[PDB]
């Protein structure tokens, strides 16, 4: 006699690439940087279609401030007053809904954080093509 | 469906920055006076479903008041701020806190310190008391470091739901589009390069 | 569009139009709705708009229409209502009374209208202010009248009667005038007799109705001033702690209101008021037990729940426990039938103190500190609550909050990291439960240390492992360090430490150990007592600190250091001396192997290390072994220097790589650390690198020149120019930090104070301002602090080189350079203190520049530039009385005078500078008080325009009178002088003084203040 007992989008994809990171986006008419959030950003790999994006969301929120292919027409460049940045146009990112261009800079905790992200981010872009 | 929250305090106090970190993830530096009041939709995801906030961020200083307690009517949900580095935004907080129950008699509100990032502290965590006895939330906050910048929200979300275990959860996070206006032109890069990243001291 | 119209008074308003704009901006959105507030603003604001209100009232369909309409009033009545003809002042009362009986006497608008009833109800007490009682001497006999022919009208008359004492009592003191206050609480006092008896009567005829509730809330609002005898010779508290306790609806206000009265001013030597005292207490918690919870209801898990208003009632009951008990308690100690009603209110609040929220328990913490403090010096009371504080021990134990010390933490993800941002909050809290716990543990000491070896017992065997238990305890025990005895805390310490040792040794994986390793550094840091009498253990401590220093969590490294350097600023003799059965002294030991033991260390981390080994080095007082010690500890820093300084001097320069940069700054980090430790000890190692320093910083600095010329403003952004200016930074922080330490002046003088001169000035003046460096007038401000007696020549040439570069960087707006405005206005009051004589030698238009600069300076919103300015204004004034009677003092008087007393009444009245009020009235005091007391020996007037032989105190007031005028031209003359004179007369007496300013801030805000409300006591 056995007693009766007591009655996000990102689960098809692979983690290829984690780390923290502060993301701003260019105001041109203001002529400045402002941040659109602070939290992980990952690479991360469809498991039925190979394509990697970037998907990062803010600490405690836990809302997108980015989400886009990793483009491979993309080019990482420097910023003049950082070492431990890196600069990119973006022509398709949904982080606010409808999909929209920016200019975007991620700044890490280190420039060796920098170096691993743009080596993690041009391996995607290759993975991509 | 959405809740009614005024934003009420002395300027200065953060006010508008605190809202405008939530909108867009930004830290703004400047003091520009708000007018009256500004609202703005806020929505958070949660265990309960989505919650939108329609925030209306009133004007602090007495020459920008605008309709003043007429902002109060029909809000469900207040925060009332003051700046733990002057003394005179806190003593004025039973001011605000006046004005706002005598419109909105039962609602629940979360009194905020803001400003917890700065060294020298002039409103001590122990002087803070006029919560107690008017049952008033009170968070300790900073707009600029973030700390605590989600308690108020996640508060009054549980109050306003009626669920105590209810937490903020990660937004669905749709597949993103491919955008290979051939010969774009882009000296908008340079700009942005040459444009120094603010606060470059900061951890991150 | 065509919401504008309403804003065209040409035209009669039409209601339908505004009532649409109205509900556009309160239930519209995006562009509309804004477009409709800023419309809504400006009708608001139209100085006639007032005439509209009627018609709105009468013909609008919309409550927020008639609400903006009674907004609209509440400005008018609060600002203006003086200037208006008496046949208006009387129209508006009439309409808005006929409102009010109007919206009372229809049940449905009074259901469903109270937004509406609550604004005309506070527009009534806003008449009431201008009019009561004498022109509406009837008002409180028709309300009492009146309050009989409705329910709904008697209830409503409770909240006008309520927000009358709100704003007569509570809030009157920022509003009123002290005369008008006085006369408002005098006319409610004198009529408060039937206001109570009417009070009374609904409360006995009634239970829980919305009319109950409304007039217990009037009650709460009478208690904050009604003498006591209303309370105690009447049945009120019978009521109140009986039937009103035991209807939810009136539950919430009535325990409010009892809150309130165990606050009554009342008798001491009374034993009947005693009694009744006694007796509400009593029935109040059979209420509670009988109707709401037992005493052992668990109510961590009801507020937890949340349901209805539980948790407004636990925090409303910890409220009223507290409030009475901590004055109270006493009046049922010794009486034995009392005994259990004082233990079951004590465990009701064990039971609140378990509620999972911080302001609670922090509420009820505050209590426990009353209580406890009293049972530590009160004969014979510990006994009594010994069951109550065994309990409250168990509860402090379980629910730690963590030390500052503790730099480890658990994030989202549930890994243990490096603490983010210090908390101020809990570091507060922390320091409360400590001080709690410490009174706990000395009123027994034996029951403590079984709770907490029992504990610890269950964390070795794992029956109750956590991170949260151990850290909770760990830092309890570390809490009570000095309340045992030595031979107790011996067996203690070293079973506690064993414990967490092979805790730490077995527990597996990073995590882990980072958490008990946190709670062993924190508990060995706290007992320096133990660490002292004990080398052998103190030794194995710091070997254990050190191997912590390679772990790879940054955090436990982090820690290490930092206890490291706790343990070192307790202990440090231990370490200079050469210890029984040692080869040599410990500190010799450390210094041999320190490249060793901080190779994994961060920079920042490694300069801790050195500041610990300078508290140490300090400890020995002969100068030949403590210098010699100095060098051997900078060994590295300076064989490191020495190869750069040859570097930069053999091939200036050409040879600044980033990493040489980092190296150089790196070197001078390492110099400040020990510095900061040493002090005075510390002029024998900045003798070695001083010159080479200084030739350094001007070759850093032409650096820093030429890329700013060959890249632009831009090139101070770079990592490059920013890795440089740390070298200046850093340089001009070693050599404030020597300067404020130093007990040889005669050697700073003589040795050092030339050189930096000669090194800074010229650099700081000659550079673009975005190059120049803050911390060059931080640097000169600890200078002229220290031995600016000693060097005028010095002052001066530090004036001239920073002072209108300076001042011409920060007077455009009051955001730029931040810094160089704070450390400016620093700079300028030391040498104002110190060096007066600097500014005497300045031309007289630079003088003027100094004034400017410091009306500039009270006009900043920021505290640190304000509050110096105010000061420095008083400084001077000050110093230029210390002259006497010579031509500089005179010259200043009849040149700056005036601007000083019309810059600080602009500050003061424009209601943009409160947080200042206080130090402006005293600079405004000291200004008036020098013409009152004859201290200026010249006419402050020109020949021209007073009678010659006129007073400098009939001419002050002529001045001020006309001033005033000008500035505020809706005061009568009769106002102006009534505050002139009440102001003048009382220049001695400060707190009175700002009394009769505070008038004037309310009289300007309105139209028809009395003037002799400046007669004021
Ligand atoms: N250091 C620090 N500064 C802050 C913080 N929050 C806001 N500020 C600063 O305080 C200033 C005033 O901010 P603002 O949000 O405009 O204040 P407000 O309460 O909306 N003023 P008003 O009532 O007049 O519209 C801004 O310069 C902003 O950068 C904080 O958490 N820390
Ligand atoms: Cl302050
Ligand atoms: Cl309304
Ligand atoms: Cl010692
Ligand atoms: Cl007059
Ligand atoms: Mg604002």
């Amino acid at each position: 006699i056995h007693f009766e007992p007591v009655v996000t989008m990102e689960e098809d994809e692979e983690v290829l690439y984690k780390v923290r990171a502060k993301l701003f986006r260019f105001d041109k008419d203001a002529k400045e940087w402002k941040e659109r959030g602070t939290g992980d950003c990952k690479f991360l790999k469809n498991k039925k279609t190979n394509k990697v994006r970037i998907l990062m969301r803010r600490d405690k929120t836990l809302k997108i401030c980015a989400n886009h292919i990793i483009a491979p027409e993309y080019t990482l460049k420097p910023n003049v007053g950082s070492d431990r940045s890196w600069v990119y146009a973006c022509t398709a990112d949904i982080a606010e809904g409808e999909a929209e261009a920016f200019t975007f800079a991620i700044r890490f905790g280190s420039k060796e954080n920098a170096d691993k992200f743009k080596e993690e981010f041009e391996k995607a872009q290759e993975i991509n093509k | 469906v959405q809740f009614k929250l005024v934003l009420v305090g002395d300027g200065g106090t953060g006010k508008t920055t605190f809202v405008k970190r939530h909108l867009t993830g930004e830290f703004e530096k400047k003091y520009v006076a708000t007018l009256g009041v500004e609202v703005h939709p806020l929505v958070f995801h949660t265990n309960r479903g989505p919650i939108k906030f329609n925030v209306w961020d009133t004007a602090g200083q007495e020459k920008f008041g605008g309709l003043r307690d007429g902002y109060y009517i029909q809000a469900q949900c207040a925060i009332i701020m003051f700046d733990v580095t002057s003394r005179v935004t806190y003593k004025n907080v039973p001011n605000w806190h006046r004005d706002l129950v005598r419109v909105c008699e039962n609602i629940p509100i979360v009194l905020c310190g803001n400003k917890v990032d700065i060294k020298d502290r002039k409103v001590k965590a122990k002087s803070i008391v006029f919560h107690r006895k008017k049952n008033l939330q009170y968070y300790d906050i900073s707009a600029k470091s973030n700390y605590n910048f989600e308690k108020p929200f996640l508060w009054l979300a549980r109050k306003l739901i009626g669920d105590p275990n209810l937490e903020f959860v990660a937004m669905p996070a749709l597949a993103p589009p491919e955008v290979v206006l051939a010969a774009q032109y882009e000296h908008d890069l340079e700009v942005a390069q040459t444009t120094a990243l603010p606060d470059e001291d900061d951890d991150l | 569009g065509a919401m504008e119209g309403i804003l065209d008074f040409s035209n009669d308003l039409d209601i339908a139009l505004l009532d649409q704009v109205v509900s556009t901006f309160y239930q519209g959105s995006g562009v509309q709705q804004k477009q409709a507030q800023e419309i809504l603003t400006k009708f608001q604001d139209n100085p006639d708009a007032w005439q509209k209100a009627d018609q709105i009232l009468q013909f609008s369909t919309n409550p927020q229409s008639k609400f903006i309409a009674l907004s609209i009033l509440d400005k008018l009545i609060t600002r203006k209502w003086k200037l208006l003809p008496n046949d208006h002042r009387i129209g508006i009362r009439n309409f808005v009374v006929g409102m009010i009986i109007s919206m009372c006497q229809d049940d449905e608008v009074f259901k469903t209208q109270k937004n509406l009833i609550n604004k005309s109800d506070l527009t009534l007490v806003q008449i009431l202010k201008q009019e009561w009682p004498q022109n509406w001497p009837e008002f409180i006999p028709e309300l009492i009248g009146s309050s009989s022919s409705s329910v709904n009208v008697c209830e409503n008359n409770m909240i006008v009667l309520k927000l009358l004492s709100e704003e007569v009592f509570d809030f009157s003191a920022e509003q009123m005038t002290q005369a008008k206050a006085l006369h408002l609480k005098n006319s409610m006092s004198k009529e408060f007799e039937q206001i109570f008896k009417l009070c009374f009567q609904v409360l006995e005829q009634g239970s829980s109705s919305s009319l109950i509730v409304a007039t217990l809330e009037s009650l709460l609002r009478y208690l904050h001033w009604i003498p006591y005898r209303y309370i105690y010779e009447t049945n009120i508290l019978e009521l109140l702690s009986t039937k009103f306790m035991t209807s939810p609806d009136t539950r919430a206000i009535t325990l409010k209101c009892l809150t309130e009265v165990s606050n009554l001013k009342i008798p001491q030597d009374n034993d009947l008021i005693k009694r009744q005292t006694v007796l509400f207490f009593q029935n109040t918690l059979q209420q509670i037990a009988t109707s709401v919870m037992p005493v052992t209801a668990d109510l961590k898990a009801t507020y937890a729940n949340a349901n209805g208003n539980d948790q407004s009632f636990l925090q409303d009951l910890a409220m009223f426990l507290t409030t009475y008990l901590a004055r109270n308690r006493a009046l049922l100690e010794s009486d034995e039938s009392l005994r259990e009603l004082l233990l079951n209110a004590h465990q009701y609040l064990i039971q609140l103190s378990k509620i999972e929220e911080r302001e609670l328990f922090k509420t009820t913490l505050d209590y426990w500190h009353n209580l406890v403090a009293d049972l530590f010096y009160e004969p014979l009371k510990k006994h009594i609550y010994e069951e109550i504080c065994s309990q409250l021990r168990l509860v402090i134990i379980e629910n730690m909050v963590r030390p500052e010390e503790v730099l480890v933490v658990e994030n989202d993800e549930g890994e243990i990291v490096r603490e983010f941002v210090k908390e101020s909050d809990t570091i507060q809290l922390y320091k409360s439960e400590r001080e709690v716990l410490v009174y706990l543990t000395h009123l027994n000491v034996i029951d403590t240390e079984e709770i907490m070896i029992s504990k610890l017992a269950r964390q070795i065997d794992g029956s109750e492992w956590s991170w949260h238990n151990i850290n909770t305890l760990s830092w309890a025990i570390g809490s009570i360090s000095g309340t045992m005895s030595e031979d107790t805390e011996k067996r203690f310490v070293v079973t506690v430490i064993k414990d967490l040792l092979d805790l730490c040794v077995k527990k597996r994986g990073k995590d882990n150990k980072a958490v008990v390793a946190s709670d062993i550094m924190y508990v060995v840091g706290q007992y320096p007592r133990f660490l002292k009498a004990h080398w052998n253990f103190l030794r194995t401590v710091i070997l254990k600190l050190f191997e912590f220093m390679h772990e790879t969590h940054e955090g436990v490294q982090d820690m290490a250091c930092d206890t490291f350097i706790k343990i070192v600023q307790k202990c440090k003799y231990h370490f200079v001396i050469q210890q029984p059965r040692e080869s040599e002294p410990f500190i010799q030991t450390i210094i041999r192997d320190i490249q060793k033991t901080t190779a994994d260390l961060q920079p920042q981390q490694v300069h801790t290390f050195y500041k610990a080994c300078g508290i140490i080095i300090s400890e020995e007082r002969s100068v030949a072994e403590r210098n010699r010690l100095l060098s051997d500890l900078m060994q590295l820093p300076n064989m490191a220097w020495d190869t750069i300084v040859e570097q930069s001097t053999a091939n200036p320069t050409l040879l600044l790589d980033s990493e040489t940069v980092k190296i150089i700054a790196n070197i001078i980090k390492t110099n400040v650390a020990v510095c900061t430790s040493m002090g005075a000890d510390f002029y024998p190692q900045l003798g070695h690198i001083y010159y080479n320093m200084l030739q350094l910083y001007r070759a850093v600095s032409s650096m820093i020149s030429a890329q700013v010329a060959a890249e632009g403003l831009i090139a101070t952004k770079t990592p490059k120019v920013r890795g440089l200016r740390t070298i200046k930074k850093e340089i001009l922080k070693l050599v404030e930090t020597y300067i404020s330490k130093a007990r040889n002046l005669d050697d700073v003088v003589k040795v050092l104070v030339e050189p930096l001169l000669n090194a800074v000035l010229e650099d700081y003046m000659n550079n673009v301002p975005d190059a120049r460096d803050a911390e060059v007038l931080n640097c000169m401000t600890t200078v002229v602090e220290k031995v600016g007696h000693m060097i005028p020549q010095g002052v001066i040439l530090i004036l001239q080189s920073v002072f209108e570069c300076t001042l011409d960087m920060i007077n455009k707006d009051f955001t730029e350079y931040p810094e160089h405005r704070v450390e400016f206005y620093k700079l300028l009051k030391v040498i104002n203190e110190k060096s007066f004589a600097a500014f005497l030698e300045l031309p007289p238009a630079a003088f003027k520049l100094f004034v400017d600069a410091i009306c500039w300076a009270f006009k900043h919103n920021n505290r640190d530039v304000e509050v110096n300015g105010l000061q420095i204004a008083l400084d001077l004034v000050k110093n230029i009385e210390r002259m006497g009677n010579v031509p500089f003092a005179n010259e200043f008087h009849k040149n700056y005078f005036f601007i000083f007393v019309s810059e600080t009444f602009f500050v003061l009245t424009d209601s943009d500078h409160k947080s200042g009020f206080s130090k402006q009235a005293l600079l405004l005091m000291k200004l008036i008080s020098l013409v009152y007391d004859n201290k200026i020996s010249v006419p402050l007037y020109q020949e021209a325009e007073v009678p010659q032989g006129t007073s400098n105190q009939v001419y002050l007031s002529q001045y001020l009178a006309n001033m005033l005028s000008n500035a505020f031209p809706h005061l009568t003359s009769e106002q102006i002088a009534s505050f002139l004179s009440a102001l003048t007369k009382q220049c001695k007496d400060l707190v009175v003084f700002k009394g009769t300013l505070r008038d004037f801030l309310v009289q300007i805000k309105e139209v028809g203040g009395d003037p002799t409300d400046y007669l004021f006591a």
